[PDB]
Order: C-alpha cells, then structure tokens, then sequence
C-alpha cells in the first residue's frame, strides 16, 4: 500500500497551482516545492544524494555525512540523515536566516558555520573530510549527480504529467542548478518536447548571463537566499538553458509578499525571483499563449527572520 | 548572499 517506509520516500508529488494575479490569463503555473518533507525542493537531493551514495557503497552505517549548504539542502540532509540513520555534520555561512539554523540543531546535526562574507562554506568542509576520509563521506551538492538526476526522475516528469505534456517553458532560479537540468532534460530528452528553459539568477550577481556574453564575471552579494552561488556550478548544464532572466532582491521580496497577499501562497525569497522572471516572459506576446511552469523551491515560514517578513 |  501507499505507505512509504520512512520519510525520505515521500518526497515529490508536488501540486501546480494556476496564479490568478500574475501573467496573461493564467498561462503562469507554480509547482508549490514548499510541500514537500524539510518542506523545499532540496528533500528530492537530500533523499537521492543519499540513496544514492548508499547504492555505491560510499555511504555505510557508520560512515559521518558531510556538505555544504545555503540552508534547505541542509534541513534535507538532516532530515534523511534522521530518517535513515546517519551522523551529520554541516557548514553554512553565518548569514542564512535563523529558522535554517534553527531546526538544523533540532534535527541532531553536528552545525559548522562560516565567514558570511564568503558565502565560503565549501571550503571548510573539505577541509574537515580529510580529517578522517573513511570517517567522512561529502555528498558535494554542487557537483554530485544524483542532484539533477532525481530531478530528471521526478520533478520533470511530474510537471509533464500534470500538464498533460502542455508545459511550453519552464523557469527556475538557479543554485546548483539542479533543478532546471534535471527537470529539463526530462521534458525535452525523454519526453522530446523542445521547451524554453529560463534560469534565473539575481541581477546583483549575474554570473551565468555575464558568462553566456564572454563579459567580465563579478559575483555581488544579494538577498535571494538560495539562489546567486556567484560562480558556475558543475550541476548547471549550460547547454540546456534556453534563456537567463535576472531579477533583483527588492522585486523578488515584493513578488513573494505578493504572491502571500494576493494568491494565498507562502512562498520563498527565491520563489518571488522566479515569478517575477516567469510574469516578465508571460507579458510578452511571445510568450502570451505559453504555459509557463514555474520552481517554487521553498516555504514562507523558512524566512520569518528575513526581509520577507 | 554569496559564495555557497
Ligand atoms: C530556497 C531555494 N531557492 C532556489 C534554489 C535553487 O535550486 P537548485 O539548487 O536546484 O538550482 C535553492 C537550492 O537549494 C533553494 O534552497
Ligand atoms: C546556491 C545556494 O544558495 O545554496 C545551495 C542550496 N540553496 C542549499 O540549500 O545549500
């Protein structure tokens, strides 16, 4: 029967949710990330990553899981860690809001944070994996593949079927990157549907835009939490996006405060970024009678202590 | 935010 043998099994099956006062007549569509366990899209890798290191043999029972996060891959690790068994230990810059931090200790993570100003929290991290490296095993969202896979297995093919393959574009910000490769490579290589897919990344620290134009690469520091690494990661699989739209902190919180007021959605930073991204393409006639599907990676509540509120 |  339908009853999953722990929580990290639950993952997915997430809704879409038509937005009334965005786009062009309801061409814009959410899938809501926030329903999800640790409620944000990260539970989808936090379960995969593990799973899948379990299925190699790099993850054992008494084997200490280590990575870095801006937060909600972080509550994903520890919740599966809890879930499956598993001794954790987590780096994250200072600067992530206190509700990340917060229930991260309530989990029964071993919490190690750094230098706000260097976002940073990869580098130490690395630095403590090699303190012991049959101790320590590093999921290394970033770069390890069952990131975009579980994303490519499940995300993707769940907007396909919820749209009955109606889905035109597909837009979502941009952290590792896994979500919008994975969920694209799904639509356009095993469903064949040629798509538009958009990341989007904050305007404050566009570094896929200024690498896809050959400019000069300047990562800034912005408020979209979870989104803007400030660099490339290996988990963005540039030759699949489309298009790059950047949206700026101050439009973001607007749009997420919107979203809550006017469409009683309680959404994340970065889900306002998104929206916002997804309203500007839906207001172009080109775009006017697309159905746009747009990641809503996290929740309200994970953001009380931020701008948002 | 930044680098992570
Ligand atoms: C709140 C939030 N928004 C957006 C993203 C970006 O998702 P992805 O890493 O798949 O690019 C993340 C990543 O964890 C996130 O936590
Ligand atoms: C890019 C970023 O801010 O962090 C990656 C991911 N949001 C995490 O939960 O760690």
């Amino acid at each position: 029967m339908a009853i999953y043998a722990d929580n990290s099994y639950s993952i997915g099956n997430t809704p879409l949710v038509r937005l009334k006062h965005f786009g062009h007549n309801g061409n814009v569509v959410v899938k809501i990330e926030g329903r999800n366990p640790s409620y944000s899209v990260k539970c989808r890798i936090g379960a995969n990553m593990v799973w899948q290191a379990e299925k190699d043999g790099t993850l054992t029972k008494g084997k200490e899981i280590v990575d870095a996060t801006s937060g909600n891959t972080g509550i994903a690790l520890a919740y599966v860690a809890a879930a499956r068994g598993y001794k954790i230990t987590l780096t994250m810059p200072e600067t992530m809001s206190l509700e990340r931090k917060r229930l991260l200790c309530g989990l029964g993570v071993n919490l190690v944070l750094t230098e706000g100003a260097k976002g940073g929290a990869i580098a130490k991290a690395e630095e403590i994996v090699a303190s012991d490296p049959s101790r320590y095993v590093m999921l290394k969202q970033f770069e390890n593949p069952a990131n975009p896979q579980i994303h490519r297995e499940t995300t993707g093919p769940e907007i396909w079927k919820d749209t009955d393959g109606k889905v035109d574009v597909v837009v979502a910000g941009v952290g590792t990157g896994g979500s919008i490769t994975g969920i694209s490579r799904a639509i356009k290589l095993d469903f064949g549907k040629q798509i538009t897919s958009v990341a989007v990344e904050p305007v404050e620290s566009p570094v896929i835009s200024q690498t896809l134009a050959g400019e000069e690469v300047k990562p800034g520091p912005h408020k979209i939490q979870g989104i803007g690494a400030g660099f490339i990661p290996k988990n963005l699989d540039l030759s699949i996006i489309d298009r790059v739209e950047t949206v700026d902190s101050d439009t973001a919180l607007a749009t997420a405060r919107r979203l809550m007021a006017e469409e009683g959605i309680l959404a994340g930073i970065s889900s306002g970024a998104a929206v916002a991204a997804a309203d500007r393409l839906a207001k172009l006639p080109e775009f006017a009678d697309k159905l746009i599907v747009v990641i809503l990676p996290s929740a309200s509540e994970r953001y009380l202590s931020t701008a948002l509120f | 935010f930044e680098y992570g």
